[PDB]
């Protein structure tokens, strides 16, 4: 294989089709952001295997938005982490094409978050045991129901969610809905109950290759071994033509992470891997 | 015994590290050891900051060195029991490039190796080295040495030694754990070049007619006699009558003249390389009770001129007229002389003096507690088996009030004595943190000898610990509060411990050689201080 | 409690901007805090006209801010419900590096944090910090700062607080949120060198017979008297015949 | 009384000599006022080497400074009996841009010059400055102050007071000579922005329910009151039941 300097033109090309193709096949959670290119190593058009350290955009997956139209994570919110690859391009076909990934993904360090702003709203384990994580997104769609009655709609899923106590209890979601079947969109609401008053807050906004995700605990783990053999296996890529050109390929066994890493889009400790 | 090639020789100070697998109660045996160099060589140590060759201190299997610098950086082993200064020395003495005395190429004038009676598999610990890969540094074979082994050394059969020297009156001397022999520290300085030692800032015992370059005040009303001890009765400490015209001290007569006249002694000018000294000298104070010895320093005045007087300790005339010790705590970071005043009081009521002898400064703390036991050879025959003696209680510097006891004859075994410490109640108790969880207890038999390089204290060494616990106190921690925990003691009002020590700190037959008997009577000095902050 | 590296430091007046997702109550809010700041502090602000570090105040998830100045510019955030003068004051002490009382690095003598009684995943946020981040600003651990805590902070069970005072007294104080506390002013002034305040322009409660400096007319009849308390019924209003 | 123009402002340490025709006694008099200054104050004082400029301190002809820095280095004098430390802070106040109190814009709203009283030829030591040129750094004019001059100061007539005091009990307190006032260090540290002293470490007088931070050990067996004064003969040491 020939290794690929990180900031190789064609890798730092690759790297964002690659991206957009791991997001294609993503079904559930958040659009992922390349950080940096961190490994990139190839068999011989050109088979990359890859290490991409990544974020979080603001944007789920269910959103039509390409990735490169939406924004970055504020530092509080972020989850950050690396993205391992399998990915194929064709020079003479203009063929783009992912195989396979691997993605081992954690929230920013909620004490490193606390020394940097104390009430940035702190991320929450996910789950239906954090009952007021329930009551604020249940009270920012009945508030929705209330701000529009053209249609009605209900809570699908708890997606990400943050909470802070400067004023007692203040709680921060984002969840999906559909109508009072699949989602219809993602909203974004908070509650705040101060001893002698609530506060609520809703928005709501409307809308493959094998891999795998992890959202892991905070203070990067992955596997993509495709194969043991020395030899390499087979894998066939064919089926992506209309004339029956000869496209068997072959996987070796993952290759291990002076041109590199690539340069951060967002160089912050908060959301680097080591 | 040292490695000939001198690209093994370490340059001072040594960086090392103390690794977190040793204990606490090694790693403060391990810096006391490193004093110890530092007071009777130019040995110095440092703390690592990322040199080329240095020691690693470590807890690993046995106790062991590899030999000279290695100049990529090195273990120490110190294996769990060999926490005492003389082993930690002993492996020390390894890296800076000394093999085993037995294994000097010329032993075989010198001692039989019984080969028959080692262990198979470990005879070649006792191989003999040539003169290409050893010097002797002009040196002869030293049956004292610290790198010489003891008789019972991998043997077979506990009662038949491996290794007895061939003069046989030193079959009881190889393999002493005393501290290092006058022989190891002359090859040592030979090896280094060292001349003087980072520790020892001054003795004195008054030997040469120069008096050590002490000189007499002329502010004073008068002058301390350097004073004979041809002069029947009246002994000096160096030599207590043993040589005729060669003991000599300085003497303060308080039996003539008017109450509150003094003569001041003060020592040469001392360049002080260390924020504490210790003072030690031997005294008496023979004349009447309102007799003063007063401790001074002259200090620097920050002008560059030894002006500023500092009174430090007096010392005043009690029932004993013995030879008594003196520790005096100096904290001098500018240049300075130490002085002693004597005052005559009552001259009608004194017949008699002050005395000064063995007079010794040291850049270190002073002994925490110390006691001395008179007429310890009467004692020692008079004394049955598991009698003992109790130290009135010293208290360290944090307040916690301690004793040792001293059983003269041990019960464990006949011809040793048993030293052990133990906690007392005091005056502070009701605040202090309890168990004593991590303080580090040093004990000395003090060998009284002025010269510190003179000296082969005997010590050992523990820290009081959360383990250290006895069904005659329901399993509970023995450091805990003595009131709780200890048992009363009228005989200083106090509760005192459960005692932690040795049976058998030394045996009778090494007690009587060197100079811990000095003036047939036993010296006893106790360190007791936290080792905490080297966790 | 405060953030020891000097280079974190504002230079005053703070430039700042109003975005204009804060409510007309909230930008209100934050402009009568910045009143309070001129009128106990030496601590200013001016809207911003192209500086490097500035703060920037929204109406965010919650209401948070950056510790110290950040030199390239700094959100606070106000979120609903916290417009009260004292929250304020409390976000704007952070960015002008202020951690809470509770995180200094002593606070272990002064409270007592019952950790099982913390949210999961938010023991954190009490999280001490050392002496080299912080300093004490010389200042005593104050129970009645603006930055501690209230007792009920994070915790799982609304009857029961997460956070006590080791002064039992002070369970009833901690957290106060009516304003600077005067040990926050102590603090405040050594950490910007604050001696006078650019909104208090005078006071006298005559306690000194030098009257505060006030001098008598002569082209008036008589004097006021600069009457002593000690007569009956007849106290001061400073002390109150205390 | 203090020069305006922020340029005649020391920066700290002031580098002083001491000139070698000065006494020891005198000598030891500055750095002992040194003393009080950094511990009232942060004006601090080092030895010379080499700085722009610097105080010498002399035993010339009488006991004076130049007002301020000037930036070339400036003698003070301290002639005899000027040894007095309270004479030494005086001159230094002067050096640190202070004029003297009767100097003030305003003083003539609080002290009489009785002119017929002067010395001939010394009435211009009773000069005012106007306001361009000192700043009263929000301050009253106070007769406590070290700046001030005593009753009897360029008489002629020794029983016959130059200045006195409009409200007239303070005749009997004008020019004290023990220390600083409260106010001269109020303006001293209005000026040079101080806000901590360099050697009072820390003071307490318990008035306040924390302690001034204190705590109490839990390894001793029990605690200390703090006790409330109210009691018939244990009053405190601070109010002794005032
Ligand atoms: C005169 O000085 C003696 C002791 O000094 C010795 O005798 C002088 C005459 C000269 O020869 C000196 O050179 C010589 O050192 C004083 O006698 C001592 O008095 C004290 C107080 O009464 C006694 O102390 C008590 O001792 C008993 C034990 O015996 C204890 O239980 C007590 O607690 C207490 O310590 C002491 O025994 C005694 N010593 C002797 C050797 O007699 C004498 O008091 C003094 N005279 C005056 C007027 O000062
Ligand atoms: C204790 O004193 C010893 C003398 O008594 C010192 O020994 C001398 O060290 C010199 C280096 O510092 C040696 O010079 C080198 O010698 C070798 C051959 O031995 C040459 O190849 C080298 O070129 C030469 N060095 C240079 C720069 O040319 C001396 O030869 C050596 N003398 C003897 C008699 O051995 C010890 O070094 C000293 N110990 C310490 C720790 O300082
Ligand atoms: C509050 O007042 C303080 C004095 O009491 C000010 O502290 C001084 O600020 C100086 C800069 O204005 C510092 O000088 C710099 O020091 C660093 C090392 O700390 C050097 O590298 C720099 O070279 C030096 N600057 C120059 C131009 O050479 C002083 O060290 C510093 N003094 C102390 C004792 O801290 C504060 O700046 C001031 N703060 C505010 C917010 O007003
Ligand atoms: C005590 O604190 C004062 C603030 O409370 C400081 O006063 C500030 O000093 C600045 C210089 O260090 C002044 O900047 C100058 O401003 C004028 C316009 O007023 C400009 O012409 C100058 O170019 C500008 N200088 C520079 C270098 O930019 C501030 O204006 C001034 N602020 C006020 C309110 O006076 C004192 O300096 C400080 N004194 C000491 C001794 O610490
Ligand atoms: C303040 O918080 C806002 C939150 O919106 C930050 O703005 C976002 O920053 C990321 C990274 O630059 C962009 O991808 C988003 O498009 C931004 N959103 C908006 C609405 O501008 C902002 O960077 C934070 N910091 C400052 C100093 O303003
Ligand atoms: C000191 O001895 C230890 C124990 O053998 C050495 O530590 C490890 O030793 C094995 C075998 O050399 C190596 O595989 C490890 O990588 C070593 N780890 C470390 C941290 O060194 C150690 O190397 C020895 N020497 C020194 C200078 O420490
Ligand atoms: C160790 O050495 C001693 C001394 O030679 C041996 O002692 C003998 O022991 C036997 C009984 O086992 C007795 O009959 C002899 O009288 C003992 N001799 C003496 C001189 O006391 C001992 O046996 C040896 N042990 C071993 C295991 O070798
Ligand atoms: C929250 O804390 C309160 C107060 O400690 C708990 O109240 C106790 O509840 C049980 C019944 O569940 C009663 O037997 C006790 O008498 C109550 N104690 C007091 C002091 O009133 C309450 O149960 C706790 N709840 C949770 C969910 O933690
Ligand atoms: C100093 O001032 C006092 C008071 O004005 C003068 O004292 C008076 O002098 C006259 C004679 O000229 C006497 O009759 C009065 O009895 C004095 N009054 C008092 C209070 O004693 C004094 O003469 C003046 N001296 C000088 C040298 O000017
Ligand atoms: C020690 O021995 C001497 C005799 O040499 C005797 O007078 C003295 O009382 C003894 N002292 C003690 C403490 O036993
Ligand atoms: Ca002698
Ligand atoms: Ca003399
Ligand atoms: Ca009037
Ligand atoms: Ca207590
Ligand atoms: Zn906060
Ligand atoms: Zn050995």
């Amino acid at each position: 294989l020939l290794s690929r300097g990180c900031n190789d033109s064609d890798v730092l090309a690759v790297a964002g089709f690659a991206l957009r193709d791991i997001n294609k096949d993503r079904k559930d959670g958040y659009v992922l952001r390349l950080n940096r290119v961190n490994d990139a190593q190839e068999y011989r058009g050109s088979l990359f295997y890859l290490t991409l350290d990544v974020l979080e955009t603001d944007c789920h997956v269910l959103r039509k938005k390409a990735w490169q139209d939406c924004g970055m994570r504020i530092f509080f919110e972020s989850v950050y982490g690396q993205c391992k690859a399998i990915f194929y391009m064709n020079n003479p076909s203009r063929v783009l094409y992912l195989a396979a990934y691997n993605c081992t993904l954690r929230p920013v360090s909620k004490k490193k978050i606390y020394m940097t702003c104390p009430d940035c709203p702190s991320s929450i384990p996910t789950d239906s045991s954090n009952h007021q994580v329930l009551e604020a997104a249940t009270e920012s769609l009945a508030k929705y129901n209330n701000e529009n009655t053209s249609k009605q709609y209900s809570l699908f899923k708890v997606t990400r969610a943050s909470s802070q106590w400067v004023v007692g209890p203040s709680y921060f979601v984002e969840y999906l809905i559909k109508e009072s079947s699949v989602p219809v969109g993602l909203c974004k609401g908070s509650l705040t109950r101060t001893h002698w008053e609530k506060f609520v807050s809703v928005t709501c906004d409307f809308f493959g290759p094998r891999g795998s995700v992890q959202y892991l605990p905070d203070l990067f783990p992955v596997h993509l071994d495709l194969t043991t053999n020395p030899q390499g296996e087979t894998l066939d890529i064919s089926f992506l033509f209309l004339e029956p050109m000869e496209e068997k390929l072959v996987v070796l066994p993952f290759p291990k992470e002076a041109e590199c890493p690539g340069p951060a889009q967002n160089a912050s400790p908060l959301v680097l891997p080591p | 015994n040292g490695l000939r090639d001198p690209n093994t020789r370490w340059t001072f100070p040594i960086p090392y590290i103390l690794a977190d697998n040793l204990g606490l109660n090694a790693k403060g045996a391990i810096l006391y050891a490193f004093e110890m160099f530092r007071l009777k060589s130019c040995v110095d140590f440092k703390p690592y900051e990322g040199e080329s060759s240095y020691i690693i201190f470590q807890q690993f299997d046995g106790c062991w060195s590899e030999v000279g610098d290695q100049h990529v950086g090195q273990n120490i082993s110190i294996g769990q029991g060999c926490a005492y200064k003389a082993i930690i020395e002993h492996e020390i003495l390894h890296a800076l490039g000394f093999y085993h005395e037995q294994s000097r190429t010329d032993r075989d004038d010198y001692v039989n190796i019984w080969w028959d009676q080692i262990l198979s598999g470990y005879q070649h610990n006792f191989d003999t080295y040539d003169d290409s890969l050893i010097t002797d540094l002009n040196t002869p074979y030293d049956y004292e040495s610290l790198m010489h082994y003891q008789p019972f050394s991998f043997n077979k059969n506990a009662s038949v030694p491996t290794i007895t020297a061939k003069i046989p009156e030193f079959n009881s001397i190889i393999g002493q754990r005393l501290d290092f022999s006058a022989i190891d520290l002359e090859r040592l300085n030979r090896m280094y070049n060292c001349t003087t030692t980072h520790t020892l800032l001054d003795h004195c015992t008054f030997e040469k007619a120069n008096i050590c370059g002490m000189i007499q005040g002329t502010r004073d009303d008068t002058d301390w006699a350097h004073q004979d001890s041809a002069q029947a009765g009246e002994v000096d400490h160096t030599l207590l009558g043993q040589c005729t015209g060669a003991g000599y001290f300085m003497q303060f007569s308080t039996s003539s003249g008017s109450a509150e006249e003094a003569a001041l002694l003060e020592s040469r000018i001392l360049y002080p390389k260390r924020k504490q000294q210790c003072l030690q000298f031997f005294y008496k104070m023979t004349g009447s009770p309102s007799d003063r010895l007063v401790v001074w320093v002259r200090r620097d005045d920050s002008t560059g001129n030894v002006r500023k007087l500092v009174k430090v300790q007096t010392f005043q005339g009690d029932d004993d007229h013995n030879w008594k010790i003196a520790h005096v705590v100096l904290k001098e970071e500018q240049k300075f002389r130490y002085l002693f005043q004597g005052t005559k009081g009552d001259p009608q009521n004194s017949t008699g003096g002050i005395y000064l002898d063995d007079i010794t400064l040291t850049e270190t703390p002073c002994p925490t507690g110390v006691w001395t036991v008179r007429n310890f050879s009467q004692v020692l025959e008079n004394t049955s088996k598991g009698d003992k003696l109790q130290s009135p209680r010293f208290y360290n510097s944090e307040g916690y009030g301690f004793g040792v006891t001293l059983y003269p004859n041990s019960r464990e075994s006949s011809g040793y004595l048993r030293l052990a410490f133990h906690v007392c109640s005091g005056e502070n108790d009701a605040i202090l943190e309890w168990p004593v969880e991590n303080r580090q207890v040093i004990i000395t038999i003090l060998d009284q000898e002025p010269d510190v390089r003179n000296r082969m204290s005997s010590s050992m060494v523990f820290t009081t610990s959360k383990s250290h616990t006895s069904p005659a106190i329901n399993d509970t921690v023995i450091w805990d509060r003595p009131s709780r925990v200890g048992t009363y003691h009228t005989d200083c009002n106090c509760f005192r411990s459960i005692d932690l020590g040795w049976s058998g700190f030394i045996s009778h037959q090494m007690l009587k050689r060197r100079s811990f008997l000095k003036n047939d009577d036993l010296i006893i000095f106790v360190d007791f201080e936290d080792i905490t902050h080297l966790s």
